[PDB]
């Protein structure tokens, strides 16, 4: 199931002594309260500055037991985008009154989001599929 | 030595195991060494990605289950952290599946938030590098060093 | 006659009930076989993990682990891989024929 | 001593080419880095093992206990 | 998803030179791993003939005993291996060296003074003082006197200087010569080097034509980059000759126009001999060493 969705336009691509990673800073189009920090792999999935992504966070993909490499015959729910990553949120931060930020970790790529209504859905779970296309 | 009662003690009272920590004041005087602390902070580091067949030979490379290092004779793995446009593991995620498959599997994982002793400027603008989080037995953040 | 059976030898402590995962241990090998024999069982759709592995530089032994999903053993996965590794050797040499000859 | 006869990082058969390297010196007249390339030793482990030996044998051998004075 | 049909239409071979000594080609579309094998076998596993054993009976030279027979095991004999079986070391001396496993080579040299007339070369001054390889006397030993008649044990390089002597001294030794590989002593390696390199890759991003271009010439080996105009500006002619000595990247005008990488599947064998065997035989022979080293796996049973 979905627990966000969300066209960020991203406005810096930051190497930072790394040649495979970028960090980007990218602030929504429909609201004004979320920003998005992200380290993506720029080598898998290209990113300049001023683009606008289509960033998902979903609970799994559409009774399954373990991730099995694919094979003739799959359906999920990421062939639809174009880069999916796997990782668990850590760290709960009300920034201000009616400002939430979780953070979310990779691997060791981090993510930290922001903005107001998510605990409707955004959970400290160890898992959430993140997906981001175009 | 040359009977049961003194093998006994050299495995109980005086092996290298509970030599761990020295008398004089509580500090740890056992760890790796020259290689191995400029091997994690390239392993543990941020572009460090390993496709499936790298990670499940650098965990069978140390890790043998013959050898009787796992707890459970079967080396249980991890989702990878890239999924769809080549599936890749990370650096960070082999150190996590080690600790998974030695440490016993009826205990929660380990809960740990220490420093490392690089700097954060080191790795660029926003990096948080220099924060070491262990968070039920995974490696969320920074890198391993000496510390 | 009375074959070799020194060779190959299935740890028995690391193998499974199912016969699904095991442990080799193969003697007078190094880098050389395991690492391209490992390549060759990975490409078993059915294979779950497989690594070789050495335990000491100065023994000559060859350890390598094969996990399977279900639906085949570990021995059923070994000898297809020795199997199109055999295979994978004949490519090779019929290229390498015809390419000089071709001279 | 006497000039080996193989390379120790290549493994080439370098012990045949001292007599024939100190020719292209004292005939010819070549430098030492044409000459070695002529005597076909290209790769640096194998030009090292020709270029820098002393011989040492021919200063042993007047030392001859088997012959007069 | 992986097969041996499509490894088979994939796979291809370019021969770039053969020659009696070394051989260089290409291999595309393999893997590291089946390529390191090759390469591996190559120094290591393919067996070759070198004398083992050394019977000194008179030596009476400067160099020492054990160094003189050091330096003949280190000569590379034109003996074709096949023709010899494997000794069994086990059986002792009486039962162990017959006639199919081992090649016997003699050595009988002595140096008397020359009546010269003239601080003069010691070939003009002394006879026989220097000691070579081709001294060496193949004794063809039972009855493979008449399968080595047709050609007989020679070294590959009959000029390595084996010893010098002085008038007086003598060298009177008898070698046995018998097969073994690479991995036991560096003798038995039949290469001179087996080695391979991988495709550099030179990516170009942004057109660099003009005079930006000849002075991008020169940050590479000659055949490497080419130029027409601004049109074809600069252009790669042979990605096989650069040598990636990444020169191109301590010039700041290049550090973002251009890459160095490699074609990772695309490999360049250089195997060159030793003397005894032609380096596309020992490709050949290399690769039937690891074909057979899985056969005798399958056909083995599992113990326990």
């Amino acid at each position: 199931n979905t627990l966000f969705d969300d066209i960020f336009q991203v406005s810096e691509v930051d190497p930072g002594r790394y040649n495979k990673v970028c960090r980007i800073e990218a602030a929504s189009t429909t609201q004004d309260q979320c920003k998005l920090t992200l380290d993506i792999n720029v080598e898998l999935f290209p990113v300049a500055a001023q683009d606008s992504l289509t960033v998902t966070i979903a609970s799994s993909l559409n009774a399954t037991r373990s991730w099995r490499p694919p094979q003739a015959g799959d359906r999920s729910l990421a062939d639809d985008y174009d880069y999916v990553m796997y990782g668990t949120a850590y760290k709960f931060e009300e920034v201000s009154k009616d400002l939430i930020a979780v953070y979310y970790s990779f691997g060791g790529l981090l993510m930290r989001l922001e903005g107001n209504y998510r605990n409707l859905n955004n959970l400290k779970q160890e898992n959430a599929y993140l997906l981001i296309r175009r | 030595p040359q009977n049961e009662n003194a093998r006994a003690e050299a495995l109980n009272l005086a092996n290298t195991d509970s030599q761990y920590l020295t008398p004089t004041s509580g500090s740890p005087v056992r760890g790796l060494i020259q290689d191995h602390i400029s091997a994690g902070v390239w392993l543990t580091s941020k572009d460090s990605f390993f496709t499936r067949e790298q990670y499940q030979q650098y965990i069978y490379g140390c890790i043998r289950p013959e050898d009787g290092h796992t707890t459970r004779s079967k080396i249980v793995t991890l989702p990878p952290t890239i999924f769809k446009p080549y599936p890749l593991w990370t650096g960070k995620q082999i150190i996590t599946t080690v600790l998974l498959n030695v440490t016993p599997p009826d205990m929660p994982g380990i809960n740990l938030i220490s420093k490392n002793k690089i700097k954060n400027e080191y790795w660029g603008k926003g990096s948080l590098e220099n924060e070491v989080l262990f968070k039920d037995g995974a490696l969320l953040c920074g890198i391993l060093d000496k510390s | 006659e009375e074959p070799d059976r020194e060779k190959i030898k299935l740890l028995t402590q690391a193998t499974s009930e199912d016969g699904t995962s095991a442990s080799f241990q193969i003697v007078e090998e190094d880098h050389t076989l395991g690492n391209a024999l490992r390549y060759v069982i990975m490409k078993n759709p059915d294979v779950e993990f497989c690594g070789y592995s050495i335990p000491h530089p100065s023994e000559n032994l060859l350890n390598i682990r094969i996990q399977t999903y279900g639906e085949t053993t570990a021995v059923d996965a070994l000898q297809k891989g020795l199997k199109d590794l055999m295979d994978l050797c004949d490519v090779v040499e019929s290229k390498f024929t015809e390419k000089i000859k071709s001279m | 001593m006497i000039v080996p006869v193989r390379c120790f990082s290549c493994g080439k058969v370098v012990g045949d080419k001292w007599e024939s390297y100190l020719n292209l010196l004292q005939e010819d007249e070549l430098d030492e880095g044409t000459a070695l390339s002529r005597l076909g030793l290209k790769r640096y482990c194998c030009r090292r093992m020709i270029l820098t030996h002393v011989d040492l044998i021919e200063k042993f051998l007047r030392y001859n206990p088997l012959e007069k004075r | 998803e992986w097969n041996v049909e499509k490894f088979k239409k994939d796979f291809e071979v370019n021969i770039s030179s053969l020659d009696a000594r070394e051989a260089n080609f290409d291999l595309i579309n393999i893997d590291t791993s089946i390529a390191n094998a090759f390469r591996r076998i190559m120094i290591s596993e393919v067996p070759s003939v070198a004398a083992e054993y050394v019977y000194f009976f008179n030596n009476t030279s400067v160099i020492q005993d054990e160094v003189l027979a050091h330096r003949i095991g280190l000569v590379p004999l034109k003996v074709d291996p096949d023709m010899l079986t494997w000794v069994d070391s086990n059986l002792p001396d009486d039962e162990k060296f017959t006639d199919e496993n081992t090649i016997v080579l003699s050595l009988n040299v002595k140096c008397t003074r020359n009546p010269d007339a003239p601080s003069t070369d010691p070939k003009e001054l002394y006879n026989n003082a220097h000691v070579y390889a081709r001294d060496l006397k193949f004794e063809p030993q039972g009855r493979q006197s008449t399968t080595f008649a047709d050609c007989p044990v020679v070294p590959a390089d009959p000029d390595i200087l084996l010893a010098k002597l002085r008038p007086g001294q003598e060298i009177s030794l008898k070698a046995h010569c018998i097969l073994g590989i690479g991995g036991d002593h560096a003798k038995f390696s039949p290469v001179s080097t087996a080695s391979y390199r991988l495709l550099p890759q030179i990516n170009i991003l942004q057109p660099i034509k003009g005079e930006s271009a000849r002075r991008f010439q020169k940050c590479f080996p000659p055949g490497v980059i080419g130029i027409d105009e601004g049109s074809d500006e600069a252009y790669v002619k042979d990605a096989r000759k650069d040598t990636v000595s990444r020169e191109v990247l301590r010039y700041e005008e290049f550090a973002d126009k251009v890459k160095l990488g490699r074609v990772r599947n695309h490999f360049i064998f250089n195997v060159e001999s030793a003397g005894a065997m032609t380096p596309e035989e020992i490709f050949f022979k290399s690769v039937r060493i690891l074909k057979n080293k899985a056969e005798y796996l399958k056909n083995c049973p599992i113990t326990q």
